[PDB]
């Protein structure tokens, strides 16, 4: 089972294809995941010059297989279950009173490591508004994921809201519409309702010149109690 | 004696749920001819669930189980699975694999006594 791939550390690498209101961009990402604890961290790099959109709208674009699941849970765990020949992630976010992001992810083991490849295409954002006009704060909160089964495509429906703060004080909403399925045939876990308890915590290395984003996350799942 | 036979996969789940249990042959394994889950609730005998042919994969399914249940097996790895769908409370059980290697008439795997080694058994619970 796809579990015992994630008993230790494991390398991550992450690509990003980007379209935002004709704006295109390419990041990528590298680091590590350890499941066992449900720790991320990773650094990114827009490969193409200055990114044209504030990097926390990306964080949760840019590996759901590293939360932590506790040992009464882990029948729940269906990121794992689907390695390491992978899942297609889709995602459309609605970012309110503002445009919206469209994407399609592969993640799946070539080896040893993780790879995370994505297309995204945004439309519809004011040129004035919080996203092409830089306006959210560098920083992330806390986020409960919803997670429930879809037995017709043998996969999982996934929801969540994510509060990202503005610098006049104020909060931009971006509302999370979420489908994983698996690449592969063999058998995967479909799992009860429940949820990914999600922090973030992103900062700058000093070292760094291109524009970039060093991201921690832990993940662990709850909402079962047994 | 000359096969071994591990059975994984029972844990507690709901009505209505899916769960799948296997079983790992090793030792002797060459000689297989058909292996078979048996389940043993509470207070009741060993019944039969379903047996798979070695050579062909035919399957036999028992009556209570028939439409929900399915049996498979990978003769390159030594392993029979069983797929259970639409699980209910009555499914609730110890999921016991076996094994044959004497040839047989299809008629005689439905028995306890048909078979030539047994596994420890894995719990199934049903809420």
């Amino acid at each position: 089972k796809g579990e015992e791939l994630f008993t230790g550390v494991v390398p991550i690498l992450v690509e990003l294809d980007g379209d935002v209101n004709g704006h295109k961009f390419s990041v990528s990402g590298e680091g590590e995941g350890d499941a066992t604890y449900g720790k991320l961290t990773l650094k990114f790099i827009c490969t193409t010059g200055k990114l044209p959109v504030p990097w926390p709208t990306l964080v949760t674009t840019l590996v759901q297989c590293f939360s932590r699941y506790p040992d009464h849970m882990k029948q729940h765990d269906f990121f794992k279950s689907a390695m390491p020949e992978g899942y297609v992630q889709e995602r459309t976010i609605f970012f309110k009173d503002d445009g919206n992001y469209k994407t399609r992810a592969e993640v799946k083991f070539e080896g040893d490591t993780l790879v995370n490849r994505i297309e995204l295409k945004g439309i519809d954002f004011k040129e004035d508004g919080n996203i092409l006009g830089h306006k959210l704060e560098y920083n992330y909160n806390s986020h409960n994921v919803y997670i429930m089964a879809d037995k017709q495509k043998n996969g999982i429906k996934v929801n969540f809201k994510i509060r990202h703060n503005i610098e006049d004080g104020s909060v931009q909403l971006a509302d999370h519409y979420q489908q994983n399925t698996p690449i592969g045939d063999g058998p995967v876990l479909l799992p009860d309702n429940h949820y990914l308890s999600t922090q973030s915590a992103l900062s700058k290395d000093p070292n760094e010149k291109r524009d970039h984003m060093v991201l921690l996350e832990f993940v662990t799942a709850a909402g079962i109690t047994l | 004696a000359q096969v071994q036979l591990v059975e994984s996969g029972g844990r507690l789940v709901q009505a209505g749920d899916s769960l799948r249990l296997s079983c790992a042959a090793s030792g002797r394994t060459f000689s297989t001819s058909a292996m078979a889950w048996f389940r043993q609730a509470p207070g009741r005998e060993r019944e039969f669930v379903a047996a798979i042919t070695w050579t062909v994969g035919n399957t036999i399914l028992g009556d209570s189980v028939k439409g929900r249940f399915t049996i498979s097996r990978d003769r390159a790895k030594n392993t029979v699975d069983l797929q259970m769908d639409n699980l209910e409370p009555e499914d609730t059980a110890v999921y016991y694999c076996s094994a044959r290697s004497r040839g047989y008439v299809l008629s005689v795997l439905r028995s306890v006594d048909s078979y030539d080694y047994w596994g420890q058994g894995t719990q199934v619970t049903v809420s």
